[PDB]
């Protein structure tokens, strides 16, 4: 599944619906291994659509738990990220991932 | 046929990574986006087409640069660098 570790508490009020565009700040690290991938590097926040299947089961599921405001570790087994055939060229199979959100913002 | 390009790119980028991607199928993914670049090369005619080609023209000749180098090099890091401008462009569009 996924697990989902506080860094620094949101508002606990303001949740995502489905179909709202999250907007967050992420650092992406294969479990005990290389960071990946960091949207903090870029200068640019992520934003995808909650519900629409655009980004991995992991994250779909943890981030409609967070609220505005919060920073968190969600650490992600294989059958909820990139499974057995995990992302060519960048994760392997059968990774653990573990990446750092904030939940920036709603639009 | 009446598209901008902005529709055109949004379109052929999402089908082209679901063959590449989804389906693992190269010669699919180029058959998608051949035509699309060989548009830009024509050059723009409309005010919309030229402020598209502004804001995105240089970033889609960088991938086609990558996708030009995988085709001779056969090494995949090539291509995934295309799908990093290619995914830039779609995000912006979207």
């Amino acid at each position: 599944g996924v697990q989902v570790e506080t860094i620094s508490p949101g508002d606990g009020r303001t949740f995502p619906k489905r179909g709202q565009t999250c907007v967050v700040h992420y650092t992406g690290m294969l479990e005990d291994g290389k960071k990946f991938d960091s949207s903090r590097d870029r200068n640019k926040p992520f934003k995808f659509m909650l519900g629409k299947q655009e980004v991995i089961r992991g994250w779909e599921e943890g981030v409609a738990q967070m609220s505005v405001g919060q920073r968190a570790k969600l650490t992600i087994s294989p059958d909820y990220a990139y499974g057995a055939t995990g992302h060519p060229g960048i994760i392997p199979p059968h990774a653990t991932l573990v990446f750092d959100v904030e939940l920036l913002k709603l639009e | 046929v009446a598209i901008l390009w902005h529709e055109m790119w949004h379109e052929g980028l999402e089908e082209a990574s679901r063959l590449y991607f989804g389906e693992r199928n190269v010669k699919g993914m180029f058959e998608v986006l051949e035509p699309l670049h060989a548009m830009m090369e024509r050059g723009p005619q409309t005010l919309k087409e030229t402020s598209f080609n502004q804001a995105y023209g240089r970033d889609l000749m960088e991938a086609q640069e990558w996708c030009r180098k995988y085709m001779k090099s056969g090494n995949v890091k090539d291509l995934t660098q295309a799908w990093d401008l290619y995914y830039h462009v779609f995000r912006r569009i979207s």
